[PDB]
RNA sequence: AGUAUCCAAUCUAGUAUUGGUAAUUUGAGUGAAGUUGACACAAGGUACUGGUAGGGGAACCUGUUGGUGGAAUA
RNA sequence: AGUCCGUACUGUAAAAGAUGAAUACUUCAUGAAUUAAAUAUUCAGGGAUAGCUAACGCAAAGUAUUCUACUCGGGGAGUAUA
RNA sequence: AGAAUUAACAAAUGAGUAAAUUCUAGGAGAAGCUCUGGCUAAUACAUGUGCCAGCAGCCGCGGUAAUACAUGAGGAGCAAGCGUUACCCACAUUGACUGGGUGUAUUAAAUACAUAGGUGAUUACAAAUACUACUUUAAAAGUCAAUUAAAAACCUAAUAUAGU
RNA sequence: UGUUUACAGCUUAAAGAUUAUUUUGUACAAUAUUAGGUAAUUAUUUCUAAAACUGUUUAAUAAUAUUAUUUUUAGUAAAAUAAGCCUAGAUGUUUAGUUGAAUUUAGAGAUUGUUCAACCACAUACGGGUAUGAAAACUACCCUAUCUUUUUGACAGCAGUGA
């Protein structure tokens, strides 16, 4: 057989969590593989995040040794400078313009923000960025001493 | 005891090993009568006895002796041949020879007195003990093993184990258990 | 052990005829009475059974009053009654041909009594909470 | 003592040689030689792990090995290695003797009209057997011959013993 | 193409081996306040009992060897 | 009859020290025996104790090491069947 | 309980669905089941019954004085489960490597030689191994002590094997 | 006898990846109320058949004058010689899908081998057999046999029905 790169599932019901595998085309896609290469995790959490993982050191083996991705993987590997992007259905050089992109959901990230003091938060940021400048201008008098 | 049994187990149909070559017993019996007719007792020589009279010689002569004394000559007669160093008494080559001279007697004792059950158990030990020293001597001085078996009319049958467990058994090889 | 062909064969089973199963159905041939041993004295009812596997059997009747006759389909529990010999099994109530014990409103689970319509005050949330 | 023995597997023990695993290469002892052509039986010992008793176990096993020169005898301790099967029950050959065992050569060096008797006795039974009982089983083909010749030879020796009798009974009658 | 060889299913017979069923017969355990007698645990009223042989309404009795899981005798 | 002897079978028991085989070390008394200026120790249960043991009890059934075997409640039962 | 909106699995196309967000009402709007002699937390309360009727997981209750049956009250516990049965594991040194016992507790077979196998004296020397640290292989899923006190997750350790 | 660097499609050879098949060691349940089993059986040599043929020189081999020799698979519907092989629970009977691993557990272990996944096996029948292909019989095809309805068919594919 020929070697193929394609996806393989590990996520559960209404919670997909795919993998990336180098396996031939004749065996069960839910079966065995020769080298686990990467992940594809679309969901978020407080711990896990939305990822595209790959191991360049081995994608450059099988491609250099005989292999061929699928459509999705061809997209994901475009961003690692290993392959090009797959082509759109109707085709590039014909896309019409659309309105601007806007962020719908901020994903439930909780970086350091203070609660129950909404009115005075603008005061908090001055006091935090003024101290940037002070240590800068005041780190000089050490460098003279050294 | 030791039988022809190539597997680990020891069956009923398997036959015991051969103590002697064909017609080994009778040849040895002939050798004794030649000694018995022309020899004196173990400690004494003919040279020491030539001044003394015949009545002194016939007493010391080995015709009139007991079988317990007839061996003592034959043993020392062997020690001068099959020794490693002077005043050797216990080395392997001699120890086999001692049992061969006993088997000549035990068989005569057992063919005749068949009901001496304690003797029937004693043969099985002599043969087994002979069968050990007969093997340990192959392993150490093989060119003395053959110089014995000719004299005492013994077959040259190697052990079925192949001297595996005494000699240079080491580093016994590696394998793995699973399931 | 021969009737048992799983697990620890060295263990003597606690219900041999009934075997590996948890329950088994049968049909009555005849009812009986059996005396207990000497320290006690009573007339404890008993109910024969032929099982679907064609095996004779005896069984216990816990309820005070009972509907039992010949040609009655019954279901076995496997537990037993103690004082009696050969009665190491026991029947189950609230099933094919027994009857819920009557004029009874306590321990309504062993004997098959459903809940009365007075004590219950609300319906299940699948319909009209 | 010496200095140059320090890698000889005898003084070294059997440790120095580095054997491949999984029964590729092995260490053992010969049991038979000369009973068949270019074959020798060999014994080996294994040692694997057994966790329930937390101690290694042992296992003896017997193999049959291909010797090209018919060179080895029993006590010769020897390395053997895996080969594809040229025959059944032979997937091993010899690589090297580790420790020798002395030979029986010095003692071996010291160690016709029947051919018309023999060749008849063969043709006797093949004429009889083939008519009576056919090829059907090799056991019959062999158990007969080995058991029939001794029945034949002591009768065929008797055919030639008559020759010494007939020639002289003429001379006894022709002379006197 | 086709002749001739090799071979399978099904069927026939008996044999070997293992299971199912039965006239009839027999054994064991268990339950209960039964009858007959009194074997056993004390020296159980003749010390018990093992192996064996014979005898025998039953429990048991006797010979022959062994053992203490029996007392007793100064 | 048998009991005794000869030839051969039979192959069981409370077959016993009811205690698997071997090695090394270990208490006090009482006592048995060599007989030692070649050579120096061996043994016993009819006593007790350390230690071990459920207790009675054992100088091994004690302390330490090596190998083998049996043991999965009782009746049924050392019986049925082959 | 009710109603509404969105993200993402396709920056062309969604079957179906957020362990996401907001709004209104109103203010626990979801409780049963077993037990009441001891093991076992809970009554020397009341009535009738009288080795009968019946309970019983084990011991065992009931013979006119029943905290054990049946009636009633009170009281205890578990909880979207409670209880019963059947099988398996642990608790158990209840099958003994860790970790037993074998004189008397239904356990050393009558006994010895002996094969396979197991096992094992001194010093000196080599070699290798164990132990320590690192590293190879042993599919993923699953398990696993994941760590900067963090859920919807991807502990790399153990054990075994080769090797430095 | 338009162009095969215009696109698609096909053929042939090589290099390599992967895959299929072939090989070994150890592990792998009870039972002796089963102990002899195997008979082209065990080993070597030979013969036959298929693998492209012939020569030149060189190397190497045994003797040594220098000539001759140099390989692999299969077949007992090829033969001969010698007699061995397994029995270190062979053979035989019974039971059973193996494993990762699941339940439990302080840990070792014990019991099970469901879900998913790997490998093997079956597809009415412990059945016989073929074509194509790199690899097959699973809804392929032929035959026999069993059962059943149409000369089809066998739901251990999903859903569903009966028992
Ligand atoms: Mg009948
Ligand atoms: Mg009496
Ligand atoms: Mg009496
Ligand atoms: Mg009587
Ligand atoms: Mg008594
Ligand atoms: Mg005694
Ligand atoms: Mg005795
Ligand atoms: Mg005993
Ligand atoms: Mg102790
Ligand atoms: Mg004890
Ligand atoms: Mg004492
Ligand atoms: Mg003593
Ligand atoms: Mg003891
Ligand atoms: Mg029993
Ligand atoms: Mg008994
Ligand atoms: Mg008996
Ligand atoms: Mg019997
Ligand atoms: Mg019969
Ligand atoms: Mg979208
Ligand atoms: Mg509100
Ligand atoms: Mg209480
Ligand atoms: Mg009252
Ligand atoms: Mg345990
Ligand atoms: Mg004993
Ligand atoms: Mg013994
Ligand atoms: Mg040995
Ligand atoms: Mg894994
Ligand atoms: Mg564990
Ligand atoms: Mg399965
Ligand atoms: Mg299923
Ligand atoms: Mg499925
Ligand atoms: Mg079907
Ligand atoms: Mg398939
Ligand atoms: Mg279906």
């Amino acid at each position: 057989m020929r070697v193929v790169i394609r996806l393989q599932q590990s996520g559960f019901k209404n919670h997909p969590r795919w993998k990336i595998v180098v396996m031939p085309q004749k065996k069960n896609p839910r079966g065995r593989f020769l080298e686990h290469v990467g992940w594809w995790c679309p969901r978020q959490g407080k711990i896990n995040q939305r990822e595209i993982v790959v191991n360049k050191e081995r994608v450059r083996y099988w491609i250099a040794m005989g292999a061929k991705p699928s459509e999705k993987v061809q997209k994901f590997l475009s961003y690692f400078d290993l392959a090009p992007k797959p082509l759109i259905k109707y085709g590039f050089k014909t896309l019409y313009e659309k309105p601007e992109v806007t962020p719908k959901d901020y994903l439930n990230l909780s970086p350091y923000k203070i609660k129950n003091f909404d009115n005075h938060l603008h005061e908090f940021i001055q006091q935090e960025e003024e101290v940037k400048f002070l240590k800068q201008q005041r780190m000089k008098n050490e460098l003279i001493k050294q | 005891l030791m039988t022809m049994s190539k597997s680990g187990r020891q069956f009923a149909r398997d036959k015991p090993l051969e103590e002697f070559i064909p017609k080994g017993l009778e040849k040895l019996k002939q050798k004794e009568q030649v000694t018995i007719n022309t020899n004196y007792k173990a400690g004494f020589t003919s040279e020491e006895l030539e001044p003394y009279n015949e009545m002194v010689k016939r007493a010391l002569k080995l015709n009139n002796a007991s079988p317990f004394e007839i061996t003592q000559f034959k043993v020392q007669q062997a020690i001068q041949k099959f020794k490693v160093s002077p005043r050797d008494t216990g080395s392997a080559a001699i120890q086999v020879a001692v049992r061969t001279e006993k088997l000549i007697k035990m068989i005569k004792h057992c063919q005749e007195n068949r009901q001496d059950k304690y003797a029937g158990r004693a043969l099985v030990r002599l043969l087994e003990q002979r069968r050990k020293w007969l093997d340990y001597l192959r392993f150490t001085d093989y060119h003395r093993y053959k110089w014995i078996c000719e004299e005492f009319c013994i077959p040259d049958q190697p052990p079925l184990n192949g001297h595996h467990k005494a000699n240079f058994r080491g580093e016994p090889n590696r394998q793995v258990k699973t399931i | 052990c021969i009737n048992k062909k799983k697990g620890n064969l060295h263990r003597k089973l606690r219900a041999r005829i009934l075997g590996i199963n948890p329950q088994k159905k049968g049909v009555v041939m005849k009812a009986r009475i059996v005396t207990p041993r000497k320290p006690n004295s009573a007339r404890r009812p008993v109910a024969k059974v032929i099982l679907v596997n064609k095996k004779r059997l005896t069984a216990h009747i816990p309820g005070i009053g009972h509907n039992i006759r010949r040609h009655s389909s019954v279901l076995v529990r496997g537990g037993g009654c103690r004082d009696l010999p050969g009665v190491r099994y026991t029947c189950v109530r609230g099933v094919y041909d027994f009857s819920k014990v009557l004029n009874r409103f306590n321990r309504r689970s062993r004997y098959g009594i459903p809940k009365p319509d007075e004590e219950k005050k609300k319906l299940r949330r699948k319909f009209r909470v | 003592s010496s200095v140059w023995n320090l890698l000889n597997p005898i003084r070294n023990g059997a440790t120095g040689l580095k054997l491949l695993s999984s029964g590729r290469e092995l260490f053992g002892t010969v049991i038979q030689h000369g009973k068949m052509d270019k074959t020798v039986t060999v014994k080996v010992d294994y040692r694997y792990w057994y966790p329930k008793t937390k101690e290694f176990k042992s296992k003896t096993s017997k193999y049959q090995v291909h010797d090209s020169e018919n060179f080895c005898v029993t006590g010769d301790k020897v390395v053997i290695k895996s080969m594809l099967p040229i025959s059944t029950m032979k997937h091993y050959y010899v690589r090297n003797i580790v420790k020798p065992f002395p030979r029986d050569t010095y003692y071996k060096e010291g160690q016709e009209q029947l051919k018309k008797e023999y060749q008849r006795l063969y043709q006797e039974f093949y004429e009889r057997e083939q008519q009576r009982t056919e090829i059907k089983n090799k056991k019959d083909e062999v158990t007969l011959k080995s058991a029939l010749k001794a029945k034949a030879l002591t009768r065929a020796m008797a055919n030639l013993r008559k020759v010494e009798s007939t020639q002289k009974k003429k001379d006894k009658v022709v002379a006197a």
